[PDB]
């Protein structure tokens, strides 16, 4: 029975948060400067709280709402809020799957769309924006999203992304209707295919030119940017979002397990496997990213050498990258009148700056892996395999999330006595798909950015803080430990008690305080926006109406707890 | 456009699957 539960938890946890979100989160916050907090936040926040969730699922042996209502009525709201967060997640998570579907369907063409830039219009060169950026970046930002230059500028609903999202939701609904317990052979298959595909891309990814640059960027803990509180916040929230903490479905999964089971081994194994998968996927992604950065640096050096050679009438191969500065000094000393004209034009490029600003954003995984695919032999087969692995991961994660959404609805006899479950699931999927059309607009990527960073980011911290305070102080940690010891014969270790009671809540509170102080001091929340004319990413301040949605997304889910307490107090009085 | 053909095929097969599953579930009950 252990294999079933462990693989169910692994299949829930291992999803797009490991393969897609972790790489771009690591790239955004300095690489190593993000990886050091991650591990630090995994020993303190991941393992103890995952074990606490799994133990609460067993000693109650009820659902999330049932457990947090049986501990105390004044707390029942944290069962409702844990559903709402899932809702918001399911509102935007599917968009990622949609994108993969798109990238799959544009994978049966000999001239792969992200391989060759379109012709400029003279039929003699390439597009300006497709040349300033990469072909992969041009495909992702223009052919895929058609991203608007600013959040204030939005067009209509792009029909192709809308159809892809509709298809993804239809696939999710079909998976909901079809199977619920036939995951027997799937768990043997769906757990090894992502590792096999990542192994193949690692075999390709570690033999590219300049692959070591990406790994060095990944594993170097720059102290200068290690002091950023946002890095710690993002690390903790990614840990919570990847382990599934706060969504309330881990409690339901552990509710079906025997009370004579070792939840200390299972929690450790699940957290470690999740961490290892994230690290491995990010290693492959950053090896390809380092290849991209090295290629960009070499291209800039070649362009500068060509510029000098075409002007100074130097030999064809005389000016190389190993003698660039010396020959520049020699040319400047020869005659300054000619050198003065183009001195603005000569561009400085270094590996470090390219590494920070080669590729960044929520499309890092897609851009990087499409670049890697375009450097394969049979690009079509590898593209299909990778974007099929990604599809399986996303579909599994969404099945878990939607099960967490739907179980409270099905368990409610008020709704179950009026409509069939097949209609309840259909209505939920229809509402989610209709609302998620806001992510398919021209400026839909910015709303996806807002939801990926605020819908299920800090609410997952506050939900878990309330849960752990509830377990330790309201219920009584001595009573909980005695119940667990009677259930499994072994008393909880002193380390787990220490991490449950004081360390994890204090670290969460400190993180919240630091984030709030940083936001107040900065006083200007900014987002990345594509610039096709400059062909890169620029920082722009959020408009007035974008802060209201950002506030409401967190506020509804978090404030759902105190409101229930006030309602219960009113009902009592 | 080849992507459109592949998407049409996939959406058709998925829709037929959903329809048959709903119909079988309703008919069983
Ligand atoms: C190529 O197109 C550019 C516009 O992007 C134009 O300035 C240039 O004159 C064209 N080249 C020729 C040979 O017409
Ligand atoms: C390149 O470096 C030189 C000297 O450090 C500096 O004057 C110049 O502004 C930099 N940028 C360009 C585009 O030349
Ligand atoms: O790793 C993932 O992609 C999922 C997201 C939802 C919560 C569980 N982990
Ligand atoms: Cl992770």
């Amino acid at each position: 029975n252990s294999l079933q539960f462990v693989f169910a938890c692994i299949s829930y946890a291992v999803g797009l948060g490991n393969v897609w979100r972790f790489p771009y989160l690591c790239q955004m916050y300095g690489g190593g400067s993000f990886l050091v907090p991650y591990i630090i936040m995994l020993i303190v926040e991941g393992m103890p709280l995952l074990y606490l969730e799994l133990a609460v699922g067993q000693r109650m042996r009820q659902g999330s709402i049932g457990a947090w209502r049986t501990i105390s009525p004044y707390l029942s709201g944290v069962g409702v809020a844990s559903v709402v967060v899932s809702f918001f997640l399911s509102m935007y998570y599917n968009v990622i799957n949609a994108w993969a579907f798109w990238y799959l369907f544009h994978s049966f063409q000999d001239p792969l769309p992200w391989s060759v830039c379109p012709l400029n219009g003279n039929h003699t060169g390439y597009d300006e924006e497709c040349e300033k950026a990469s072909s992969t970046q041009y495909f992702w930002y223009r052919k895929t999203l058609n991203i608007s230059p600013s959040l204030q500028e939005n067009g209509g609903v792009q029909w192709e992304p809308a159809l892809c999202l509709l298809l993804a939701w239809l696939v999710v609904y079909l998976c909901i209707l079809r199977g619920t317990e036939s995951t027997g052979k799937v768990v043997y298959f769906t757990a090894s295919l992502p590792y096999c595909v990542l192994i193949i891309y690692l075999i390709r990814g570690l033999t590219l030119h300049g692959a070591t640059n990406g790994l060095m960027y990944m594993f170097t803990p720059k102290i200068e940017q290690l002091a950023n509180p946002k890095a710690w916040i993002n690390a903790a929230t990614q840990i919570f979002f990847s382990l599934g903490l706060g969504f309330g479905s881990l409690i339901a999964f552990a509710s079906y397990n025997e009370p004579s089971n070792n939840c200390q081994k299972h929690a450790i194994i699940v957290s470690l496997i999740n961490s290892f998968t994230s690290i491995f996927a990010s290693i492959v992604t950053f090896s390809i990213y380092g290849f991209k950065a090295t290629f960009n640096y070499e291209n800039c050096l070649k362009k500068v050498s060509l510029l000098l050679t075409n002007t100074f009438d130097l030999e064809d191969g005389f000016l190389t990258a190993s003698n660039l500065e010396q020959v520049k000094g020699y040319l400047a000393s020869a005659y300054p009148s000619k050198y003065s004209e183009m001195f603005p034009q000569i561009k400085n490029c270094s590996l470090e700056s390219e590494l920070d600003t080669a590729v960044q954003g929520t499309g890092l995984a897609f851009i990087v892996y499409t670049e890697a695919i375009k450097n394969m032999e049979v690009s079509q087969l590898w593209s299909v395999l990778y974007f099929f692995m990604l599809l399986m991961l996303g579909i599994g994660s969404m099945l878990g999330n939607t099960a967490a959404i739907l179980t409270p609805l099905t368990d409610s006899k008020i709704i179950s006595s009026h409509l069939p479950k097949e209609a309840i699931s259909g209505l939920v999927c229809l509402v989610n798909c209709a609302i998620g059309m806001v992510f398919t607009m021209e400026a839909g990527n910015y709303w996806f950015d807002i939801f990926n960073d605020y819908a299920a980011t800090l609410s997952l911290l506050l939900i878990v803080l309330v849960e752990t305070i509830a377990v330790c102080y309201v219920y009584g940690l001595r009573r909980f430990e005695s119940d667990l010891k009677a259930m499994t014969g072994r008393a909880v270790s002193w380390y787990w008690k220490v991490m449950w009671a004081g360390v994890s809540p204090l670290l969460i509170v400190s993180l919240f305080v630091f984030y709030l102080s940083d936001y107040i001091l900065t006083g200007t929340l900014k987002y990345q926006a594509w610039d096709a004319s400059q062909g890169q990413l620029v920082t722009k301040d959020y408009p007035a109406y974008a802060l209201a949605v950002i506030g409401l997304l967190v506020a509804s889910s978090t404030m759902c707890i105190p409101l229930a307490a006030l309602g219960t107090f009113v009902q009592r009085r | 456009s080849i992507w459109l053909i592949v998407f049409g095929v996939v959406m058709g097969v998925i829709v037929v699957g959903i329809v048959i599953l709903i119909f079988t579930g309703i008919r069983d009950r």
